[PDB]
């Protein structure tokens, strides 16, 4: 009945300090070493910090060092993270995890992880670009179309295609968070590559949070530029 | 419920020929701990800026071979870590068809063959601690003070080792042990005398080794503890005693190095003291589930 | 510092895998304190192997940890569905630091491997009239699902402007992802061509727009 809580995450704006929760419970908390551990949207898992059972020493890695500052209160079982200035490289997963019961050496229980959002957007309604089929995007009997939603904030957008009607073929991606901190996406529909002409495809993008409802044709490529 | 040990980091040893005590947990040596108290030494006196490129290489390297050096005992670890286990489990034991008189004899082989290893992989870095303590010594001349030496610096490190001291809670430790030993010793004389009534040795065996570890961890809570209540008097008399403004500059690296060594064994103890009340914690928890099996 | 870790490793239910960790003389050469750490989709990451070779009560037999030089292993046997996951090693790294190494996707291949499909979009005309300049890279139908993502730029590698998703499942239970390089209109002008380089399961495939 070991369990970690981590806390404190969510939309934090650049060049701001940020500091994360760790409830802790199920063990003696004032008797084990604590770490941070966080992992990038798209890389592995990072080392960043340890403290002692009794918070009197605390190590940093290389590429943490100067940036954050482990603590902890044993009064009230929670450990904390703090962030001097936050940059566009901190949005990730912010692990806490417990020094293992069999030695110092390797850590027996994790917690579920926060998510750590960076940036400084307002809300804002996405820009909608067609994928226009063309002979780069044709194959065989299949053709690729789609929609681009790029600079939005918040999450999420819904994506459908001709009101609906379309559903074969159809792949929304996830949103990818950018340096400029506002997401973008890209809906994509396979379709046959001779029906290209005789048939108009539409995306629907909803975006609430700025009551947004684009509707943008996708047709295939005229000529050459 | 639990019962099975999973940490055996309780075991220690001691050199033969200079008597530095070796834990399993970093730093190992309660050296290391001075060393790093020298650093802050070191960050207050302009002529020993030297230092902050010894620790960074000669002190941490020594570390760091030490913690390599435990690390080649984890095969010695993990074979004595097997024998307690199935020691200390009479369903894991009756597993196996050796005696029990068999099993803790080799037992006891291989608990002073790993508390060997821990000894004979720090040879090399045990030797380095007296050469890196004259270093400090030859470093300390480098003052350019001679009869003159203001003791602010050392005056300041025992006003901040007075608060450190009260953040360990000794009286709950020394309330802890006393009636930790008293109960153990209690269960013990129960056992002697219940033994003979009831035919199950294999429970019985269990609870009897699972007390003498008990007891070799009693033993270790008790040093370290009383190591820490005696750097924490004199430590504390030096904060009542003469406070001279300025001693000679020979008086005053015997007094760094005073509590430098005072302040080190106290936080090597109460490194030592966080852990084996953790295994004090575990081992009554085990025979509590065996007195249960046995009663019950 | 990082370790590296093999980025997909698969096998059928029963045989059997094997994850290499390959580090330094620092980190997994110089200790014996090595760590295995298993990752599902939004569980909390749980330990399977410490001290290079030891294993957490609860931890199957199957679950294997050795070491060689610099390098660390990790071998599960007789693979089973819920050994679909991210595997971790963790080495102590001195002086009180550790160092976790890239990761590795295991999959426990529940279909025939698929080499992926890639379409590659040039900016669009509305966005260029907008003084904007997007590659979108669409990764179509490849289990299993992992991939790596590279872009050159008149054949030189780039990696500033590059965002790349992870694979997300289809409804035919392959997988799908995408990358977008972000340029200025000028940037895109003034090279000849522009590139999507797509690995999956050790093949490269490539497709070129040209602004043109």
């Amino acid at each position: 009945q070991v369990q970690l809580v981590e806390s404190g995450g969510g939309v934090v704006q650049p060049g701001r300090s940020l500091r994360l929760s760790c409830a802790a419970s199920g063990f003696m908390f004032n008797s084990y070493g604590m770490h941070w551990v966080r992992q990038a949207p798209g890389k592995g898992l990072e080392w960043m910090a340890f403290i002692s059972y009794d918070g009197s020493d605390d190590y940093y890695g290389d590429s943490v060092k100067g940036r954050i500052t482990i603590s902890r209160d044993n009064s009230k079982n929670t450990l904390f993270l703090h962030i001097n200035s936050l940059r566009t490289e901190d949005t990730a997963v912010y692990y806490c995890a417990k020094e293992s019961n069999y030695g110092e050496n390797a850590f027996d229980v994790w917690g579920h992880g926060t998510m750590v959002t960076v940036s400084s957007a307002s809300t804002k309604g996405p820009s909608v670009f067609p994928l226009a089929p063309s002979s780069k995007s044709t194959s065989g009997g299949t053709a690729a179309l789609g929609c681009l939603v790029k600079d939005y904030f918040p999450e999420p957008v819904t994506v459908s295609w001709n009101s609906g009607a379309l559903t074969s073929g159809v792949h929304t991606f996830p949103a990818v968070l950018q340096s400029s901190g506002l997401y973008s996406l890209s809906s994509v529909v396979t379709v046959p590559s001779s029906s290209l002409g005789t048939q108009t495809y539409i995306c629907n993008v909803n975006h609430k949070p700025s009551n947004t409802k684009v509707d943008k044709k996708v047709e295939p490529k005229s000529c050459d530029k | 419920s639990t019962n099975t040990t999973d940490n055996i980091d309780y075991f220690d040893i001691s050199d033969e020929s200079n008597y530095y005590l070796i834990s399993q947990l970093r730093p190992h040596f309660s050296n290391i701990y001075f060393f790093d108290e020298f650093k802050r030494y070191a960050s207050y006196h302009t002529e020993i800026k030297r230092y902050e490129d010894i620790h960074k290489t000669k002190v941490n390297s020594l570390l760091n071979e030490a913690s390599r050096a435990i690390g080649i005992c984890n095969r010695a670890k993990n074979t004595v870590k097997g024998l307690i286990n199935i020691l200390e489990n009479p369903q894991k034991f009756k597993t196996q068809r050796e005696s029990y008189d068999v099993k803790l004899r080799q037992y006891e082989e291989k608990k002073e063959a790993f508390r060997g290893c821990l000894l004979n992989k720090n040879r090399k870095n045990l030797d380095q601690i007296k050469k890196i303590n004259n270093e400090i010594r030859d470093l300390l001349e480098k003052l350019k003070c001679s009869q003159d030496c203001q003791t602010n610096v050392y005056f300041d490190m025992i006003k901040i080792y007075l608060v450190d001291f009260k953040k360990m809670p000794y009286e709950n430790y020394d309330t802890f042990i006393k009636q930790y030993k008293n109960s153990y010793l209690s269960g013990v004389d129960m056992i002697r005398k219940i033994e003979k009534q009831i035919d199950n040795p294999v429970t019985i065996n269990a609870i009897k080794f699972t007390q003498k570890e008990m007891g070799y961890i009693i033993d270790r809570f008790e040093y370290h503890l009383q190591k820490v209540k005696h750097s924490i008097d004199q430590v504390t008399a030096l904060s009542d005693g003469v406070k001279p403004k300025q001693v000679t500059k020979n008086r005053l690296k015997e007094y760094y190095f005073n509590i430098g060594n005072y302040y080190s064994i106290f936080k090597f103890g109460k490194d030592s003291l966080n852990m084996l009340n953790k295994a004090l914690i575990h081992k009554e928890k085990i025979v509590h589930n065996l007195l249960g099996e046995l009663f019950g | 510092s990082a370790l590296t870790q093999p980025r997909s490793v698969s096998g059928s239910p029963g045989q059997s895998v094997t994850i290499s960790c390959t580090g330094t003389s620092n980190d997994v050469g110089f200790y014996n304190f090595v760590s295995w750490y298993q990752h599902h989709p939004g569980k909390a990451p749980k330990l399977m192997i410490y001290d290079v070779t030891e294993r957490p009560s609860g931890v199957p037999d199957r679950f294997s940890g050795s070491k060689s030089g610099n390098t660390a292993s990790l071998t599960i046997s007789g693979l089973q569905a819920e050994d679909e996951a991210e595997y971790y090693c963790c080495s102590y790294a001195g002086t009180y630091t550790f160092v976790f190494g890239h990761g590795t996707k295991v999959t426990v291949l529940g279909q025939p491997k698929a080499n992926p499909t890639v379409t590659l979009f040039p900016p669009s005309s509305e966005e260029l009239q907008a003084n904007k300049a997007t590659l979108v890279c669409l990764i179509s139908d490849f289990y299993p699902g992992a991939v790596t993502v590279a872009w050159k730029a008149d054949s030189s590698p780039v990696k500033a402007g590059v965002e790349t998703t992870t694979p997300s499942k289809q409804s035919n239970n392959k997988y799908a992802a995408s990358s977008y390089l972000s340029l200025t209109p000028e940037q895109w002008k003034s090279h000849r061509s522009y590139s999507c380089q797509v690995t999956h399961e050790g093949s490269t495939v490539e497709k070129t727009v040209a602004p043109t």
